[PDB]
């Protein structure tokens, strides 16, 4: 199958530089012209970078000529994006696509993509904290469970269950801004015969601080 | 620079009835060859954005046929037939016919269906926070619908929002639900001074309200 997953990803400064980068697969990377399209927190798209498939001819839109730079490495099936003079309208979650081949001007295949945060703000590492039922009648079919992420900038967390094993009835809610940092949270809600039957875990990643963590949820 | 203006801004449908999407162009999308280059995409929540349609018309391979774009010049429509619960997401038409190639600003497809209670779940804070200083109180409502819900905190009767967020998941690509949860964050020292924390939600699809609650002296 074809992907591409990028990386790069940050927390930066006004005025700085940083450079994201998408490790494609499962094509031959050399004759397809490649993109990255960007999505800003009001949810809307823009074309920020167009590289020709054996990477001569360059396009850049007028909102960031001048600052970005597109570059393909054909050799080690690698696109790169080069960024300066970083703008807080910078600030997006940029995507590495591809264009189609029969020049019907089409992106045909997109990675999950890297966030770029432009600000003053620190980077911050969240607290996991567990959801526990108690002090009160938990009884009966089943039993809710979750974790609490709290004290991260920037963003995105994702939380999963049981290293992805545990999808079903799982829900995430948006993370929420506050003093400068995010929260969310993430619940299951399971069968009362198989908790504490067995050990039950969630998996918080937050890429920017390079972070990973693993909680347990245990009763009491 | 092709302004791509889309009307609904929001659409919500029921399962199995059609929703109709328009999209209007600045300028004309016929290329100097007559081609038209203008593709949709549908972007479900937490993903990428993917090709559903490609040249006004054409379905890229593994999108069902219900799915089907018209139109030319400025004028282009897609519609969904037989609305199933996993279209829910934001479709975006695109053109690339001139030079800067733009995009719409997004259509949010929303399912309709029957009203629907929440189960609450309240959460008393974790000895691990308490630990380090903090007392976050959590309650949880899950699976109802529609969107619109207020949940208020009393702490021994009386009413709190500060320290106050609330924060909804995404519509359920199964059930067509949402959840959400109030989190009412204090110090352990005044979650400490009082006994007793109730949850209360409302809605406007009930003239009741939804109680839940607990005692820390009964912890």
């Amino acid at each position: 199958d074809v992907k591409l997953v990028e990386s790069g990803g940050g927390l930066v400064k006004l005025g700085g530089s940083l450079k994201l980068s998408c490790a494609a697969s499962g094509f031959t990377f050399s004759n397809y012209f490649m993109s990255w399209v960007r999505q800003t927190p009001e949810k809307r798209l823009e074309l920020v970078a167009v590289i020709t498939s054996n990477g001569d001819n360059t396009y850049y839109p007028d909102t960031v000529k001048g600052r970005f730079t597109i570059s393909r490495d054909n050799a080690q099936n690698t696109l790169y994006l080069q960024m300066s003079s970083l703008k807080s309208e910078d600030t997006a979650l940029y995507y590495c696509a591809r264009r189609d081949s029969s020049a019907s001007l089409y992106f045909d295949y997109w990675g999950q993509g890297t966030t770029l945060t432009v600000s003053s703000a620190t980077t911050t590492a969240p607290s996991v904290y567990p959801l526990v039922p108690g002090c009160s009648d938990t009884s009966g079919s089943s039993v809710t469970l979750g974790c609490l992420v709290k004290g991260y900038f920037p963003e995105p967390v994702t939380v999963k269950w049981n290293y992805g094993a545990l999808s079903s009835g799982v829900r995430t809610v948006s993370s929420v801004l506050q003093s400068g940092f995010y929260s969310l949270s993430s619940l299951v809600t399971v069968p009362s015969s198989t908790w504490p039957s067995q050990t039950v875990i969630c998996n918080v990643a937050h890429p920017a601080s390079k972070t990973e963590l693993i909680k347990r949820i245990e009763p009491r | 620079d092709v302004v791509m203006t889309q009307t609904p801004l929001s659409l919500p449908v029921s399962l199995g009835d059609q929703a109709s999407i328009s999209c209007r162009s600045s300028q004309s999308l016929v290329h100097s060859n007559g081609n038209t280059y203008l593709h949709w995409y549908l972007q479900k929540p937490g993903q990428s954005p993917k090709l559903l349609i490609y040249k006004v018309a054409n379905r890229f391979s593994g999108v069902p046929d219900r799915f089907s774009g018209s139109g030319s010049g400025t004028d282009f429509t897609l519609k969904i037939s037989r609305v199933e619960a996993e279209d829910l997401g934001v479709y975006f038409c695109s053109q690339s016919t001139h030079v800067p190639w733009t995009f719409g600003g997004g259509t949010k497809l929303e399912i309709k269906r029957a009203d629907a209670a929440p189960t609450v779940s309240i959460f008393p804070p974790s000895s691990e926070q308490l630990t380090s200083g903090g007392a976050s109180v959590v309650c949880f409502l899950n699976n109802f619908y529609p969107k619109d819900i207020n949940v208020k905190w009393k702490i021994d009767g009386s009413e709190r929002q500060n320290g106050v967020l609330n924060s909804w998941t995404d519509q359920d690509s199964k059930d067509s639900t949402y959840s959400m949860s109030s989190t009412l964050t204090l110090t352990k020292d005044e979650y400490e001074r009082h006994n007793s924390y109730t949850c209360e939600a409302t809605h406007k699809t009930s003239t009741s309200p939804i109680v839940k609650s607990f005692n820390r002296n009964e912890c």
